[PDB]
């Protein structure tokens, strides 16, 4: 998160750190068992760590839980990033520091303003990754400004949030991460380009279009 | 020759730790990899990267 400031120790409780050896995505808590996030943070030996503030030193507040199963979108498409979304069932259901948000009833409209969350960098440019979790609020900008800052590239499934002067973004260790909107998740931290650059606000999966195939999803597995 | 490229981080906002010769160095260097849209000098370990780039 590039223009942020410190969250406070699990203020964002269902915020988790997905962790292969070090922290490389964030994902969001949507029940005691499943994890949302985006479907190009796909790794094979997903250890899921939540209740975590600084995910560098053991506060005592940590549940740390493998993924058993990782479920991608079937129609996840790595070229144009569109449907990036991704489920992971725990091995073992986490002890609600440590909640679940709830899924979207619709769709957020633009101006909304939502809060952003992560342990990525907080560079523009340059690299500085935090020890404890970063936040930001950012407002959801209309389909029509999205799409002038990314022709041709921004899906039905796809919304941009942030600011066009820059300055305030996600970056490099913040996708999957939760776009909460308010006390919904409305998205997933997945794309841009570069971090807070102008005119270049940060893309996420839109949640709202995908309420139906979570649920059922989380049901059959 | 993609062994030359310099590593590419691409945009998607993962941190993924992934390996690329550096054909100054001579060797298969860390880096940064977003997630997505990954190039050719991009791999999973460093044994990898030298097998397939080594003396580039
Ligand atoms: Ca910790």
């Amino acid at each position: 998160i590039v223009g942020g400031y410190t969250c406070g120790a699990n203020t964002v409780p269902y915020q988790v750190s997905l962790n292969s050896g070090y922290h490389f995505c964030g994902g969001s808590l949507i029940n005691s068992q499943w994890v949302v996030s985006a479907a190009h943070c796909y790794k094979s030996g997903i250890q899921v760590r939540l209740g975590e503030d600084n995910i560098n030193v053991v506060e005592g507040n940590e549940q740390f839980i493998s993924a058993s199963k990782s479920i991608v979108h079937p129609s996840y498409n790595s070229n144009t990033l569109n449907n990036d979304i991704m489920l992971i069932k725990l091995k073992s259901a986490a002890s609600l520091r440590v909640a679940s948000i709830s899924l979207p009833t619709s769709c957020a409209s633009a101006g909304t303003q939502c809060l952003i969350s992560g342990w990525g960098n907080t560079k523009s440019s340059g690299t500085s990754y935090p020890d404890v979790l970063k936040c930001l609020k950012a407002p959801i900008l209309s389909d029509s400004s999205c799409k002038s800052a990314y022709p041709g590239q921004i899906t039905s499934n796809m919304f941009c949030a942030g600011y066009l002067e820059g300055g305030k973004d996600s970056c490099q260790g913040d996708s999957g991460g939760p776009v909460v909107c308010s006390g919904k998740l409305q998205g997933i931290v997945s794309w841009g380009s570069g971090c807070a650059q102008k005119n270049k606000p940060g893309v996420y999966t839109k949640v709202c279009n995908y309420v139906s195939w979570i649920k059922q999803t989380i049901a059959s597995n | 020759d993609f062994c030359l490229e310099p590593p590419y981080t691409g945009p998607c906002h993962a941190r993924i730790i992934r390996y690329f010769y550096n054909a100054k160095a001579g060797l298969c260097q860390t880096f940064v990899y977003g997630g997505c849209r990954a190039k050719r000098n991009n791999f999973k370990s460093a044994e990898d990267c030298l097998r397939t780039c080594g003396g580039a």
